[PDB]
Parts: C-alpha cells; sequence; structure tokens
C-alpha cells in the first residue's frame, strides 16, 4: 500500500512515494539521496509533531486515503545547522486570483 | 393473404386499408401477423426506459389511425385500461407479453374478474376493443425485453385506469417517450 | 532520476524524471539533444507558471503515472475552481 | 458504415458495471451506425442487460458526454456466451490529459454564452467550445480501424 508525499522545506518540495509499512528512517534515506544530507542531520514532521525514526508511516498518519497521488500529504523537513537544528520553515505556495464572477 | 415484405410495406398497406369506407379488423390483424418482424427496419423506434415502458409514435396515419411501438423492460407492465371505443391491434416484434383480460366492474367496489389470460408469442398479433373487455399487458420475462407494434383507430390520447381491488376508475392521458424516432421530454 | 522544476515565484519542485515526461513539451526538451549534460544542473525554469499551479501539475504527474495501467478503477483528478483557469493555461503550455 | 452492430439475433447477456464516479450513459450503435442511448447507470451500480453478439457499445458521461472506457478500450463488442456465462463490461474513467480535465471542469462552471469572457488565450476558447461529442469520436474511431 503506497502513500504519496510532498516533503517540504523552505521553497523546496519533493514529490515521492513510499509504502505505508516503510519507516520514517527509510524516508530520510531517500531524502539523503536527493539533497545529500545523512538521516542524523534531518528532522521530519507531520504538521507540528516530530516523527520517530522507527515508527512506520502508517503509524504516523500517512495512509491510503490521506496521501493520494492527486492529493499528496505533506512532510516537513528541517536540517541541522551543524551544532543543532533549524526551526521548521515552509513557505506556502502562491494564491490564485479571486474567482471570476462568470464562474459563480 | 397479402404478405408485407418490409415494415414500410405494411404501413403503406394499412394506410390504404383505413382509407376505405369499411375497415375489416380480421384482415388488418391477418396482414399485421403476416409481416415477419425485422429489427433493422424498426430499431430507430426502440427506446428503453429503466423504470416504465415507453410509448414511441411511428405514424399518425392521416388522422384515421395511430401507429406506435411500445418498449417493455424486464418486468414492465400496463395498468388495467380501456380503449375509448376504438379498435386496437397489438403485434409482437420482439419478446413476449402476457395479456390478461378483465371484465368491466359491477358498480360497488369489488375485485375485478380475470376472464382469460394468454401469452403472445413473437409475430403474433392480437385485437381488442371495449366490446371484448379490458386488458393489461406485461412482459413476464425476468431476463429479456419486449417490443410491440400498436395500431389504434381512431387515435386516442385519453383512457381510464382501473384498480383491480375495487374496480373504480381513474382516467389518464398518455405520454409519448419519442415521436418519429426523436426523444420528446 | 530527479529533475528540478522552478516556478515563477521561485518554488523548487523536485520530481522524478519519468514523471515530468508526462508533459509533452518537457519530454521534447529533455529526451532529445536538450538533455542535461552532466556539467549542467537539472533545472527547468517556468517563469510564468506560479507555484500553486506548478505544484498542482506535479500532482497530475504522479496521478497519471500511477493510474495509466490500472485495469479496473481509477479516481477522478480533482481541480478546484480557483485554479482551474490558471491550470488550464499551464496544461496547454506543457502539452499534457 | 463500418462501426455498426451486425443483426445477429444471437442473444448475449451482459453485465454493465459503472466503476466511474460519473453517471454513465450506455450508447448502442444500431445497424445503420447511428447512436441510440440507453438508461443511465449511477456510480457504483451494475445491471445485467440483454444484448446480442456483434453489437457495438460505448459509454459516456450522461451529463457532459465526456468519453469513458469499457474494459480499458472505448468500444465494447460482446462475444457469444460460452456455457451461458455472462460477459462483463467494466466502465471506468480514462486518465484524461490535464488539459482535457480542466476543460471539463470550467465547462462545468461557466455557461458557453460566457466562455469568451474569460481572460485566457483565445486558443482555448475554441477548445472549450469543442464540446465532447460521440459522432466526432466515431469519426476518429472508424478512421482508426481503417488503418489496421
Ligand atoms: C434483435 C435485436 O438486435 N434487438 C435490439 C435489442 O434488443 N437491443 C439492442 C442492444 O443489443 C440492446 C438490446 C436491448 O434493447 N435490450 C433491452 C435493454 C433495456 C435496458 C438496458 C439498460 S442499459 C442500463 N440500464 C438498463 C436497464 C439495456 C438493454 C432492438 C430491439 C433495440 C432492435
Ligand atoms: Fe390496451
Amino acid at each position: 500500500m503506497d502513500v504519496f508525499l510532498m516533503i517540504r522545506r523552505h521553497k523546496t518540495t519533493i514529490f515521492t512515494d513510499a509504502k505505508e509499512s516503510s519507516t520514517v528512517f527509510e524516508l530520510k534515506r531517500i531524502v539523503e539521496g536527493i539533497l545529500k544530507r545523512p538521516p542524523d542531520e534531518q528532522r521530519l514532521y507531520k504538521d507540528d509533531q516530530l516523527l520517530d525514526d522507527g515508527k512506520t508511516l502508517g503509524e504516523c498518519g500517512f495512509t491510503s486515503q490521506t496521501a493520494r497521488p492527486q492529493a499528496p500529504a505533506t512532510v516537513g523537513l528541517a536540517f541541522r545547522a551543524d551544532d543543532t537544528f533549524e526551526a521548521l520553515c515552509i513557505e506556502p505556495f502562491s494564491s490564485p486570483p479571486e474567482l471570476p464572477d462568470v464562474m459563480k | 393473404v397479402l404478405k408485407p415484405r418490409t415494415l414500410a410495406d405494411l404501413i403503406r398497406i394499412l394506410h390504404q386499408l383505413f382509407a376505405g369506407d369499411e375497415v375489416n379488423v380480421e384482415e388488418v390483424q391477418a396482414i399485421m401477423e403476416a409481416y415477419e418482424s425485422d429489427p433493422t427496419e424498426w430499431a430507430m423506434y426502440a427506446k428503453f426506459d429503466q423504470y416504465r415502458y415507453t410509448r414511441n409514435l411511428v405514424d399518425q396515419g392521416n388522422g384515421k389511425f395511430n401507429l406506435m411501438i411500445l418498449c417493455w423492460g424486464e418486468g414492465h407492465g400496463s395498468s388495467i385500461h380501456d380503449h375509448t371505443n376504438s379498435h386496437c391491434f397489438l403485434k409482437m416484434l420482439q419478446g413476449n407479453l402476457k395479456e390478461t383480460l378483465f371484465a368491466w366492474p359491477d358498480k360497488k367496489s369489488n375485485e375485478m374478474v380475470k376472464k382469460s389470460e394468454r401469452v403472445l408469442r413473437e409475430n403474433q398479433c392480437a385485437y381488442i376493443n371495449d366490446s371484448i373487455g379490458l386488458h393489461r399487458v406485461e412482459n413476464i420475462s425476468h431476463t429479456e425485453p419486449a417490443v410491440s407494434l400498436h395500431l389504434y383507430s381512431p387515435p386516442f390520447d385519453t383512457c381510464h385506469a382501473f384498480d383491480q381491488r375495487t374496480g373504480h376508475k381513474n382516467k389518464v392521458t398518455m405520454t409519448f417517450h419519442s415521436k418519429f424516432g426523436i426523444r420528446t421530454p | 532520476m530527479y529533475v528540478k522544476l522552478i516556478s515563477s515565484d521561485g518554488h523548487e519542485f523536485i520530481v522524478k524524471r519519468e514523471h515530468a515526461l508526462t508533459s509533452g513539451t518537457i519530454k521534447a526538451m529533455l529526451s532529445g539533444p536538450g538533455q542535461f549534460a552532466e556539467n549542467e544542473t537539472n533545472e527547468v525554469n517556468f517563469r510564468e507558471i506560479p507555484s500553486h499551479v506548478l505544484s498542482k501539475v506535479c500532482m497530475y504527474f504522479t496521478y497519471k503515472v500511477r493510474y495509466t495501467n490500472s485495469s479496473t478503477e481509477i479516481p477522478e483528478f480533482p481541480i478546484a475552481p480557483e485554479i482551474a483557469l490558471e491550470l488550464l493555461m499551464a496544461a496547454n503550455f506543457l502539452d499534457c | 458504415p463500418v462501426l455498426r452492430s451486425v443483426n445477429s439475433r444471437e442473444p448475449s447477456q451482459v453485465i454493465f458495471c459503472n466503476r466511474s464516479p460519473r453517471v454513465v450513459l450506455p450508447v448502442w450503435l444500431n445497424f445503420d451506425g447511428e447512436p441510440q442511448p440507453y438508461p443511465t447507470l449511477p456510480p457504483g451500480t451494475g445491471r445485467r442487460i440483454h444484448s446480442y453478439r456483434g453489437h457495438l457499445w460505448l459509454f459516456r458521461d450522461a451529463g457532459t458526454h465526456d468519453g469513458l472506457l469499457v474494459n480499458q478500450t472505448e468500444l465494447f463488442v460482446p462475444s457469444l456466451n460460452v456455457d451461458g456465462q455472462p460477459i462483463f463490461a467494466n466502465i471506468t474513467l480514462p486518465v484524461y490529459t490535464l488539459k482535457e480535465r480542466c476543460l471539463q471542469v470550467v465547462r462545468s462552471l461557466v455557461k458557453p454564452e460566457n466562455y469568451r469572457r474569460l481572460d485566457i488565450v483565445r486558443s482555448l476558447y475554441e477548445d472549450l467550445e469543442d464540446h465532447p461529442n460521440v459522432q466526432k469520436d466515431l469519426e476518429r474511431l472508424t478512421q482508426e480501424r481503417i488503418a489496421h
């Protein structure tokens, strides 16, 4: 069973997938393969809650109907400065113009 | 016997027959039975509704007679109806229908009486008027539809519906699902 | 295997390469002689597609890649009305 | 006309299965090749219907005439019931292009009288007005079969 995620930090967002039965550490492993930072220099969040390295994604809340290809779930990412960690920061996307009245 | 080669031929013949001074309902029925149903020749009038049967007008017949095709789903059926003193012919194009004939009501409400009950096999053509009684037609099949060819002379928009339990009347005005092959909502 | 798509407002979107080739114009860019030489960075700037629609576009990418060979049922791709007009312009440009 | 049902008169029971989120309109192609519609199927519903070997079907959104797939092709022809088992026709969404999916959506929200009041390049006004139609698709499909 596959979940579909956007891993987000600052203005960088990653589109990737994983199995509901794969763990958070395993997810840092592939974030390592993309932005080249080891999992010990990474923090992963679901909204505001830091995620345990050994908890499986299904156990953190990412499941079949919560993280779908056409509507992926969001995973926050924070790196280590080199002493300790930065604050979790994610810039939102832009906003669409207000709906034309011709479309009700 | 005059054997209609096509459905159009049968329609050309009927127009001639109803142009004469006297209509012989034995000869009309015989010639309608004679036409061997060919779906390529009437498929355009075969339109189905999931919930009820459909009335599909084909020819309004120079004001002297109506020609319709009715389309019966699985389990679809008429109500107990009269024919407003007009001749009525029914020919099977596809499937079967069970005709159940009822006698008219005694005046105080009571369950009407089944006089007879018969099945109409394909290409068979029946005749009914108010002189023989009132009927109700249903498609008994659980798996296949029914398609029938109706001729009513004079044409009528009106007739009466009968509660089998009481016999009291409610008179209806009949819709048309299509006219000449075109949907009419 | 991954390529970086950059929006007009500077949002970076890293998606799988074979996902991005869902776009006919991206496939034209990167499958022929426009392929990134290794001395280059795997970045494509879309300087007129804002981030709220570009993010939507990669959602379609994963959707299409996931359900193209599904054989019994697929969901509908949802489009909010506010982004519908802007999304339709990005799809016409991206040819997908 | 090449896309026509053949008058086989050999019956063939069929299961129509709508596993789309749309209201499906079954469309039969008569012996002259003209389309005739049939009762609509709500989402999630299945019905066992009466048909014949060699008859041509296709399936559309009953409200927008968007095209639908049936066993992952757009045309459906039943064979003969081998051993009296039914034939299954599985109606699904296709994976629309993003463009055709947005055009579906904004046709859903703005009346055609007002397409050209939208600030989009006029290349897309004509695209909006090119409403999905089944004889335009028949056009394509017959000329797809001529080129074997
Ligand atoms: C001998 C022949 O080919 N007959 C045709 C015929 O019976 N057909 C044509 C197609 O094969 C389907 C078949 C038919 O009309 N079947 C009855 C039917 C009624 C409702 C439905 C549906 S579709 C969705 N819900 C329902 C209930 C499907 C078929 C007609 C009578 C239309 C010329
Ligand atoms: Fe009658």
